[PDB]
């Protein structure tokens, strides 16, 4: 049973995307997202998330999300 | 020492696939 390292930590990831909205525009979408990993689920995260998963995976997620919100005309 | 020379990288979540010097990548779950 070798130790697994996660550092299950809430980081304030400053995210910046120029995405306009439904229309085109230079909109500096600054989202400082304070976020953790799913400590309530299961150890397999180590294979996928491992360490420094915050800036690893979550800044891609936030880009998809801000598109589903901002790029749909919200801004 | 032998913990990783004689024994594979058997640490939780890790895998160490057999590259056979004389046959190539032994595509085996090991």
């Amino acid at each position: 049973q070798y130790p697994i390292i996660y550092d299950i930590r809430a980081r304030p990831r400053k995210i910046s995307s120029p995405t306009g909205s439904k229309d085109l525009q230079m909109v500096n979408i600054s989202l400082r997202v304070l976020s953790r990993p799913n400590a309530q689920e299961l150890p397999s995260m180590y294979q996928r998330l491992g360490l420094d998963y915050e800036e690893r995976v979550l800044p891609s997620i936030v880009n998809e999300v801000l598109k589903s919100v901002v790029a749909k005309f919200n801004a | 020492g032998v913990v990783n020379s004689a024994l594979y990288n058997v640490d939780a979540g890790h895998r160490a696939v057999i590259f056979d010097r004389f046959r190539g990548v032994q595509d085996i779950v090991v």
